RNA sequence: GGACGGCUCAGUAACACGUCGGUAACCUACCCUCGGGAGGGGGAUAACCCCGGGAAACUGGGGCUAAUCCCCCAUAGGCCUGAGGUACUGGAAGGUCCUCAGGCCGAAAGGGGCUCUGCCCGCCCGAGGAUGGGCCGGCGGCCGAUUAGGUAGUUGGUGGGGUAACGGCCCACCAAGCCGAAGAUCGGUACGGGCCAUGAGAGUGGGAGCCCGGAGAUGGACACUGAGACACGGGUCCAGGCCCUAC
RNA sequence: GCCGCUAUUAUUGGGCCUAAAGCGUCCGUAGCCGGGCCCGUAAGUCCCUGGCGAAAUCCCACGGCUCAACCGUGGGGCUUGCU
RNA sequence: GGUCGGGUCGAGUCUGGGCUCCGUGAGGGGGGAGAAGUCGUAACAAGGUAGCCGUAGGGGAACCUACGGCUCGAUCACCUCC
């Protein structure tokens, strides 16, 4: 989805007629879709709003991995859990809500890889 | 529409300016600097109009490139620059300096003064960060900043004023907002007002704070913390109108 | 517990969303008002009415004039059809949702 | 939806009333106008003048007793009233108190010109200086202490006493009403 | 009985009935419709142009007896016959067929008819690009 | 640098405009202040030279060369997450700062000129400001009931994605909300205002010209580059029309 | 063509037996109007004060172009107001 | 950069269904003026059948008839209020 401005419709129900064309700074891109993949991470660099730089994760490898302050990098093996649709976790596509299945257990995403490129993720207590 | 303004209008100008609005169409829009626009005015206007050292902008630029004007101990060659509220304007060839400080109808004008006030500047604080570090900014009035430690940090507060030694930078004699304190408003409608400092009301979201203030014959009004501005323990020590 | 700007009182219980000003990180500024709840079906909203007169140069008179707000409602404040809450601006919370709700005096009853 | 600059003159609601016109015809005939658009800048003149002074009868201070002030100053200034005046006064004045400051009446008195039409004449040729400043404009209103300073210009041939058309006009030494 | 909402909260509905009846105003109605403008063939003009069809005569009502001269004229912005009337005395004799002319209102109280002749509401005012007065007074020869 | 200025008022009954406020939910090249840094390598290619092609518009191949051009490396720095400390400001901390962890992104021109051992104009990073914008909200300003029900991502929520940024902006899943006779919806007309005309005033009317804002650049749709454009004197396609042509 | 004329749109400030005009009559929902005293609140309302409502435009004085128009200095007002 | 595809914002192009809009325009309707005309004489005086409302039917046409109402009806004969 492109645009990102304001909705057709008011409230009431009544239709909006856009009384201008739509600019550049209101417009969206195409989402990340952050995969497992077999390896070689895979990320593209955005250029943005200012000049300013978005890096997207397109197939992750390793979540960093956390627990009480102590981290590791902890490869990634699949996802289950996804609350935000089911088609993720048949595709296997991480998000911020995710649940993988990692070496050293499950872990909840903490992370939009597709902002910060990087898979950070919180262990499970079990 | 497509982007940033490079233009001013002489009608649309700053109302504090003293400009002639209905001679020409064009004004100096003036950069980004120190201080703002509404508490500015750019030096090709003090050069050209206030001081009429020149009757057109060729000459002024000319002089302004020569180097013949001080703002603060130094040097601007821009026309553009802003030259703000509690300003050093000096020119040494004829031995003046003025500050640029508010009338009371509410405009900026030039007030003669000699080379030892011309050495001082008074700086209301308005900001306090962190930095890395562990320094602290202060962040001035005119848009500068000056680093101190974790010592003194607690003997500068955001609405304190700082006498700054301004071809150097160095602090001498802060002045705190407090009770009897010496003040001298810079907006709103009681604009060249000066007293002492009588009470501090708070207004709890982000409804500004307000000072009641003391004149020399007595009388008593109230303005706003921000727009008042501390020159003194008890004198104003500045030179004011 | 914390001191949001306008002095009122919090609620009792400490468990909300972060859609909530005291309990969670969503934070008020700029304009409140008490109003008078006459929705709150949705979840964690409610409805909420102002009443204030306009007055008519022409005729010298003046006529009524409700605005409804269309506030966020913290578990916490269940406010309910007919309660005098206190609301406050915020940022965009949903379509028509800027404000939240962070006081209440009930009202059993109505008039 | 800008300013667009308006007459400073008004025209009368109907334009053929007897009366009206009677009474501009005689002042037009006494005073030498050549246009009633002159005579009704002239009487806009005072209904300003009153209509000011009405607002400031009800009218309240700190602002009304400046303008009060400004008014009574004015007229003075311009000699249309004593400096001990009032807006009682101002309501009692006359466009023929308004037409006897003009200059090209002042001339007509000063015993300079023996008649409205040649003062006039002089005032549009150039031969009459009011401070100094030669004018030419017959509907200017003298102000009470430029009204001593009038004169014959210098480089004006009538400033020469030798000069035919002044020694009429001193042959005529007279003033008074004009 | 004393008239409708005098109450001080009653602005709403005194405003209401103020609009209804102002619709009972019929100058407001046709300003605020617009029906002038679609009824018009001069489409909201002073003035206009037009070819001469034909050359005609009407009657005066019924007091007076004579034969008030006028034409037939196609207007060119719409392509509209209007029947204008040729002031002066030898007027519809300076005019001829198939001419430029320009059509006035004839003056008339509601924009309309004016004095004897019924049913029409324009004037002639210049001929191929002259003034009909001057041609009548005999200045100022026809081009064509 | 060309995104300003300049032009026009089609569209738009809308947070478009006015005004009060907010952004602790965001971007900002030029400018100011402060604090710091400028290390080590490498490369290409115009101009020029040889030859051209093509009706033009335009354009090819080979050779040669530089840079404040381009690339790389490291160091600074930036972003995310987790833990805890509570030094800062604020009305209030998902903020700043301190310590520690795991990571990803990742600068720079010590260039040029002089009276050259110093000065001037400059490069990069960070903190703030300023400037200019984005977005939110309260209030406010036409007609029609011979337009009465409207809305289906529609109202909200949970979780996300995306965005500079909040947001049903978009998505998945949950619910049944939202607007409305104080007139919704639909239709009609209309750039908004400051202002202007008139009138004793109350009021009625207008809102081309100057300023402020907005929108648009044959109609429609989409992108590149850049701090900023979906770009009046830049790009692409469709529709429609026109011009040159060696068709 | 707009305002005025027009108290022919009427809040100020119009009329409805016979001139245009009282629903055929009643009942009642919203709305509007609402008896008297006491207490409270202080939402409207009033006062005072802070911040805003750009400039131009409007009024006034004073100055500069010969006066004026125009321009500038200053005072006031204007913006429906909002806070 | 091409060529294959797979996704997207997507104008447009063909078409079928509705809904209005516009330019026209046969043929019927009434309306308004005017001209003198044609048939009558409905109405105003008790207008020569008093007039008018409502409903219904009928009639070249104004109109007529019926049922209920009104006086915005004249006259003379009663009682009453004045
Ligand atoms: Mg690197
Ligand atoms: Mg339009
Ligand atoms: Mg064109
Ligand atoms: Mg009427
Ligand atoms: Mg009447
Ligand atoms: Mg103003
Ligand atoms: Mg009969
Ligand atoms: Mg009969
Ligand atoms: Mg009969
Ligand atoms: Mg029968």
């Amino acid at each position: 989805a492109i645009w990102q401005g304001r909705s057709l419709k008011k409230p009431s129900g009544g239709r909006i007629i856009l009384a201008r064309k739509k600019r550049k700074r209101e417009l969206g891109r195409e989402p990340a879709f952050t995969r497992v993949g077999e390896e070689k991470e895979k990320k593209k660099i955005i250029r943005t709003y200012g000049g300013n730089r978005k890096v997207r994760l397109i197939e992750a490898i390793y979540a960093n991995v956390f627990e009480n302050g102590k981290g590791r990098k902890v490869k990634v093996l699949g996802v289950v859990e996804n609350p935000a649709n089911r088609q993720y976790v048949r595709r296997d596509i991480i998000t911020k809500g995710a649940i993988i299945e990692t070496e050293a257990g499950r872990a909840i995403v903490t992370s939009r890889p597709g902002q910060d490129g990087v898979v950070n993720a919180v262990l499970i207590k079990e | 529409r497509k982007g940033a303004k490079r233009h001013l209008k002489r009608l649309a100008a700053p109302d504090q300016w003293y400009i002639s609005r209905k001679r020409y169409k064009w004004a100096v829009r003036p950069r980004p600097g120190p201080h703002s626009m509404k508490t500015s005015i750019p030096l090709l206007y003090i050069v050209r109009d206030y001081l009429g050292y020149a009757k057109t902008a060729r000459e002024a630029r000319k002089i302004l490139n020569e180097g013949r004007i001080l703002v603060d101990g130094r040097v601007r060659r821009d026309y553009k620059f802003p030259v703000g509220i509690m300003d050093v304007v000096s020119i040494p060839e004829t031995g003046e300096h003025y500050r640029v400080l508010p009338n009371r109808i509410g405009k900026l004008v030039l007030h003669p003064i000699s080379e030892k006030e011309a050495n001082i500047k008074p700086l209301r604080i308005s900001n306090k960060r962190m930095v890395k570090g562990a320094k602290v900014q202060l962040n001035l009035h005119d848009g500068s900043n000056h680093l101190v430690t974790v010592d003194d940090k607690d003997n500068y507060r955001t609405a304190y004023t700082v006498l700054m030694k301004v071809p150097d930078r160095e602090v001498i004699e802060i002045l705190p907002f407090d009770v009897g304190a010496y003040v001298f408003v810079t907006r709103g409608k009681n604009v060249a007002r000066k007293g002492k400092i009588v009470e501090v009301r708070r207004f709890p979201m982000g409804w500004p704070d307000v000072v009641t203030i003391e004149d020399e014959n007595g009388e008593l009004f109230d303005t706003l913390k921000e727009y008042a501005f501390v020159v003194g323990k008890e004198k104003p020590e500045i030179s004011l109108p | 517990m914390r001191e949001i700007g306008l002095k009122v009182q919090p609620p009792a219980e400490k468990c909300d969303d972060p859609h909530c000003p005291w309990h969670g990180h969503l934070r008020i500024h700029g304009r409140y008002f008490e109003g008078i709840v006459v929705s709150d079906k949705g979840k964690k909203t409610v409805v909420v009415e102002r009443r204030h007169y306009h007055y008519l140069k022409k005729y010298e008179r003046y006529e009524l004039r409700r605005s409804k707000v269309h506030a966020h409602n913290p578990e916490c404040i269940d406010a309910k059809v007919g309660d005098r809450v206190l609301v406050a601006e915020t940022r965009p919370i949903s379509k028509t949702k800027s404000w939240v709700v962070v006081a209440v005096t009930k009202r059993a009853g109505e008039r | 939806d800008p300013k667009r600059q308006r007459k400073k003159y008004e025209t009368p609601s109907h334009p053929w009333i007897k009366e009206r016109l009677d009474r501009e015809r005689v002042i037009m005939r006494k005073y030498a106008l050549k246009n009633k658009k002159e005579l009704w800048r002239h009487e806009t003149q005072l209904k300003e003048f009153r209509r000011r002074a009405r607002r400031l009868l009800a009218a309240r201070g700190k602002q009304a007793e400046v303008e009060r002030v400004q008014l009574l100053q004015r007229l003075n200034r311009l000699g249309l009233l004593p400096a001990d005046a009032v807006l009682d006064d101002v309501l009692s004045l006359t466009v023929e108190d308004v037409l006897d400051r003009r200059l090209q009446t002042i001339v007509y008195k000063k015993g300079l010109a023996r008649t409205p039409r040649q003062a006039r004449q002089l005032i549009v040729h150039g031969h009459i200086e009011v401070n100094g400043q030669i004018i030419r404009s017959p509907g200017y209103l003298v102000l009470k202490a430029e009204e001593d300073t009038i004169t014959y210009s210098k480089t004006s041939p009538f400033a020469r006493e030798s000069h035919p058309e002044r020694m009429v006009i001193e042959q005529a030494k007279q003033g008074g009403e004009a | 009985g004393k008239k409708a909402p005098y109450g001080e909260f009653a602005g709403r509905k005194l405003k209401l009935k103020r609009k209804k009846f102002r619709w009972s105003d019929i100058r407001y109605k046709r300003r605020v419709l617009r029906l002038k403008e679609k009824s018009d063939p001069l489409e909201g003009a002073p003035q206009a142009k037009g070819i001469v069809l034909e050359k005609i005569a009407v009657e005066a009502k019924q007091p007076n007896s004579a034969m008030r001269k006028a034409v037939r004229v196609q207007l060119i912005k719409n392509g509209k016959v209007v029947t204008a009337f040729t002031p002066g005395d030898g007027a519809i004799n300076h005019i001829d067929e198939h001419d430029e002319v320009i059509i006035e209102g004839i003056g008339g109280p509601k924009g309309g008819s004016m004095g004897d002749i019924p049913g029409i509401r324009y004037k002639v005012v210049k001929v191929n690009r002259v003034s009909l007065k001057e041609l009548v007074k005999g200045r100022k020869e026809k081009p064509r």
